């Protein structure tokens, strides 16, 4: 979750 | 409205705002002391869309907002929003005219006391209330338990306590502030959520955070063999759905973030944790109260809400007093609002209305008055 | 019979849902009572088309909508057979052969209807009020000014409290309060009436009458005479409290294009002659006005019918509601000498005279 | 004429002139954004025979004239035939004087700003406008569903869009912007019409492949089961009489057409299409925006009259977006027209009449106004 990369 | 006097109790730790009436079971309201404010341009004309957020209303904004809390660590940095927020307390929660009512304030101990003498100020001077009190927190938190015995543990969401009193009289030398609570906790578990996978760094994503920390942690009675078995399998991991979509699943975040509590090296906090700064306030005391605070130790405020740390606090501290004493933890179930129900037994008292600060009285002795009547 | 008919939603299409009727017993009864086509309003209901250009694309109406129209259509049908009604008594007795001719005219106008709960209505007929003591203030008391000051009479009268204030508190189209009422109707989003209340108070409330509770720079913000969902109003008379509920919901006036243009194929020679907008031949485009349009327009009308003329006055007072013919109760008519403004009229014609003449029929 | 001093609501996207008055249902002039001029030489004497077309009358006289946009991707290539299509639009169609009505131009995001600067300067300097004002076109658009949170795309004729707006807040750093719209669909469906067998190469040939997109395609669901389907069997085929004469008959082109606006690379266009960029403009969003952007996910402009554009759309976006998210495409049918009705929403708002770049205050900043009072 997040970010993208984040999950 | 209000056809009496009765007194306000309003109780703003540092993070939840719970105020109402005197003489009252649970207070009125209780909102997020927050001021929120736009940080891009309103676009739709036509809109009404205010600069300033205030409360609830600013967690129903977040996604466009920068949240701001005026009131760190016990203390309130931003006066102007903390008159935002005392505003919205009076005149949109609780709905109700300053004028009309005595106020009962709470604050810490150990405080700086230009907090407690501009808390006054802005209480006469701008609201013009009649008369105005500021309270010890964790004192009101033992008016809660109906006891004149006892130490106090508290931990709001700014400060932690330990006010330990016997036979109604406090022992202000053996009196505690630790400054780790649970927005420390929210941040500590924003940062270990960082180390999962999941990146939260928007004060309205610590807000989410917050909600993780309390929907979903735990105290972990035994450290080590709580931290092994989530190393050895994944029973404790546990999913909470963020807002819009994406699910998230935590394993030992879940009592990671209140072991700082127990154990502040953690957030790099150079301290003695909440079970040794509780038997450090009851040695300070002297040797003929020390079982009466050990039968008496009250826990009764925010934060303590993670389950199983009543079990972790008598489990520590029965190691650390000594045997053939009976550690007994009060932990009742109605603490996170004990503070403002105290407050209320407080106010409500008939020899206390004689301690209010009134003016008439804070206009012959200036704001200074507070340091000789209230404590 | 047209407010029996109830709506309910439905989903498909995604976006907008579509408003559907309930029972159509009802509808079927009044399509066979005006004799319209039962599909072309019931459609009519839920549907209103755009036309541009040879196009005529139909979209979608909310539930609200759809009661809006209804609503719409219904009142819009009453005041429009109302106003063909009074017409039809007109060209009973009209100068024919038309000169210059001369009027003596009678207006048969309200008072102060200050209700415990005021409404839109109630806000109407005291903003209809102001702009009548505008016609009082403006016309007797300046022929007065002009008239004393051109016979060569060293006066200027002391002072009198001005009502262009008032008007600029309502009718302006800024700054007015039915000017964000019509953007209150035009406003996308949530159009809750304590958002036009908040909306008062952002920019309404910088004014020296516009008193509400949460206003901006409130200064009757610690008053419990004030509740909320509520706004006084300091007339010149004295101060009116205003309830808003059901304010924008009578504001509303959407007699769509498709509601007239149903209605000009009815049946009658009278339903297709009060709707001369269903023609389509007769492009009218623009959108309905809702209220501040049509009654202040109205108000502008009266205005322009008072003007061209002198104004002579009856104030008329009533001494109890219970219709008695002895009974004079002190604090009702109390009530009405405070908000028809007669000290205040003592205190204006105390100014230097009570009578005037020329020196010739004085003489004779 | 016009009794009053009522707002022009002029709308050129790129390719569709809609202009009228504000407070008004639909747009009162609506024809082709184009300038018309004769390629070979006048022979009857005494004919009148101008050397410019302008609008519908080009489409009357396209098979003597070579037809030419002055607006390519929402930016304005030439200007004096840009002023030509001002010129007719106030003079001819809508037949009215620009020196008594503020006008509201429109144009798109992330354009050159000597597009809208320029057409500041054109709008006081030549029609001698009292007060002008640029409108982001999704953003009317949003005004015309009556919504002040959505994410809107709309698609003219050279640029497509997705705003997304949050309680009346745009968010410009998540605003999109793609340059695949529906005249780079009339010359991809020209050239597959080249691959059927039908040539089309003239720009009066090209404006009849735009009414053979116009009227005879749709946008296939799924399309490769789509794509077997007509390679199965003629029963999508479809014909379509040219004007004077022969009829022609299209199959697979009738949707491979609109799928280059969901696949770019059949146009050799290096995107993500338009379901990534709606997508890909909510995740830019915050966290608590999104479920109220995926239920308010407005589709409203041009080439969205495609039939089931929203089925495929709605489709492909839950495949994008979490599940438990309520996905609604908003594709109310008075589009193509809904920045126009948008744009007299605005324009109408009391609110309004104090954003107006007025001139004497053109006069006072220069050109260089709209970049402080406009956006
Ligand atoms: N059910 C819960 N579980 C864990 N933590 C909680 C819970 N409820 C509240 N908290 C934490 O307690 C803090 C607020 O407690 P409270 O004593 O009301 O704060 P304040 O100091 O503002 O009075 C917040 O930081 C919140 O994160
Ligand atoms: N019914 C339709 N189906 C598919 N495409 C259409 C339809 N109507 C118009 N279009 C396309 O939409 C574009 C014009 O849309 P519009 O939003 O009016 O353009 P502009 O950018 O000029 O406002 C043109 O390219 C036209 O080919
Ligand atoms: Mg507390
Ligand atoms: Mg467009």
């Amino acid at each position: 979750a997040x970010x993208p990369a984040w999950x | 409205d209000e056809d009496e006097t009765t007194a306000l109790v309003c109780d703003n730790g540092s993070g939840l705002v719970k105020a109402g009436f005197a003489g009252d079971d649970a207070p009125r309201a209780v909102f997020p002391s927050i001021v929120g404010r736009p940080r891009h341009q309103g676009v739709m004309v036509g809109m009404g869309q205010k600069d300033s957020y205030v409360g609830d209303e600013a967690q129903s904004k977040r996604g466009i907002l920068t949240l701001k809390y005026p009131i760190e660590h016990g203390i309130i940095t931003n006066w102007d929003d903390m008159e935002k927020i005392w505003h919205h307390t009076f005149y949109n929660e609780l709905r109700v005219a300053p004028e009309e009512h005595p106020t009962l304030l709470t604050e810490a101990p150990l405080n700086p006391k230009a907090n407690r003498e501009k808390m006054t100020q802005i209480m006469f001077e701008t609201f013009n209330v009649p008369a105005m009190y500021v309270a010890i927190q964790a004192v009101l938190s033992l008016y809660a338990s109906g006891r004149t015995t006892g130490i106090v543990l508290d931990s709001g969401d700014g400060v932690t306590h330990n006010v330990p009193i016997y036979e109604g009289y406090a022992l202000p030398h053996a009196i505690m502030r630790l400054d780790l609570a649970g927005r420390d906790l929210t941040d500590y578990l924003m940062k270990i959520l960082t180390e999962r996978g999941y990146s939260f760094v928007t004060t309205a994503e610590r807000e989410i955070v917050r909600d993780i920390k309390e929907k979903l942690c735990y105290v972990a009675l035994d450290f080590e063999n709580e931290m092994a078995t989530a190393a050895s399998s994944s029973s404790l991991e546990k999913s909470y759905e963020l807002p819009d979509g994406q699910v998230i699943t935590i394993g030992n975040e879940r009592f990671r973030c209140p072991e700082t509590l127990f154990q502040p090296s953690f957030i790099g906090m150079e301290s003695a944790g909440i079970h040794e700064t509780t038997y450090n306030s009851i040695m300070k005391c002297d040797i003929d109260i020390r079982k009466d605070l050990y039968a008496n130790n009250v826990m009764s405020g925010g934060t303590t809400m993670y389950p199983g740390i009543a079990d972790r606090m008598q489990k520590e501290i029965t190691a650390l007093a000594p045997s053939t004493m009976k550690i007994k933890i009060i932990a009742p179930p109605e603490r996170k609002y004990s503070v403002w129900i105290g407050g209320s037994i407080l106010a409500s008292l008939s020899t206390f209305q004689q301690m209010w600060i009134t003016k008439q009285e804070y206009d012959e002795a200036g704001p200074s008055i507070v340091h000789r009547k209230c404590f | 019979k047209l407010g029996n008919i109830e709506f309910k939603p439905e989903s498909r299409m995604n976006g907008l849902d579509e408003s559907k009727i309930k029972d159509k017993n009802e509808l079927k009864e009044i399509c066979e009572l005006t004799s319209i086509d039962q599909v072309v309003l019931e459609r009519a209901f839920s549907f209103r088309t755009v036309e541009a250009k040879q196009e005529k694309v139909s979209t979608t109406l909310n539930v609200a909508q759809a009661y809006y129209a209804r609503d719409a259509l219904a009142k819009n049908l009453y005041s429009r057979l109302f106003s063909w009604l009074v017409n039809r008594i007109n060209e009973s007795i009209k100068a024919q052969t038309k000169v210059r001719k001369k009027v003596m005219g009678v207006l048969d106008i309200y008072g102060f209807e200050i209700f415990e709960d005021n409404s839109f209505e109630q806000f109407i007929i005291n903003y209809c009020n102001e702009k009548l003591q505008q016609i009082f203030i403006e016309l007797t008391l300046k022929e007065e000014q002009e008239e004393y000051i051109r016979e060569d009479i060293e006066w200027t009268h002391i002072d009198y409290f001005n009502n262009a204030i008032i008007c600029d508190l309502i009718e302006n189209n800024t700054n007015g309060i039915l000017a964000m009422l019509d953007e209150e109707c035009l406003r996308p989003g949530t159009v809750t009436d304590e958002t036009f209340l908040e909306k008062l108070n952002q920019v309404c409330a910088t004014h020296q009458h516009f008193e509400s509770r949460m206003s901006k720079c409130s200064r009757f913000l610690n008053d419990t005479t004030l509740p909320h969902s509520c706004f006084r109003i300091q007339h010149y008379a004295g101060k009116v409290l205003y309830q808003v509920e059901g304010f924008v919901d009578k504001n509303n006036d959407l007699l769509y294009r498709d509601l007239s243009q149903a209605m000009w194929k009815a049946g009658h020679a009278l339903i297709k002659s009060l709707f001369p907008e269903g023609n389509p031949a007769k492009v009218n485009l623009k959108r309905p006005p809702t209220a501040g349009s049509q009654f202040k327009a109205s108000v502008a009308t009266l205005m322009k019918n008072l003007q061209t003329k002198n104004p002579n006055y009856i104030r008329c007072i009533k001494p109890n509601d219970k219709k008695a013919a002895h009974i004079f109760s002190e604090s009702l008519v109390c009530h009405q000498i405070r908000y028809l403004g007669l000290l205040e009229n003592v205190r204006v014609r105390r100014a230097g005279y009570a009578f005037r003449q020329a020196y010739e029929p004085c003489l004779e």
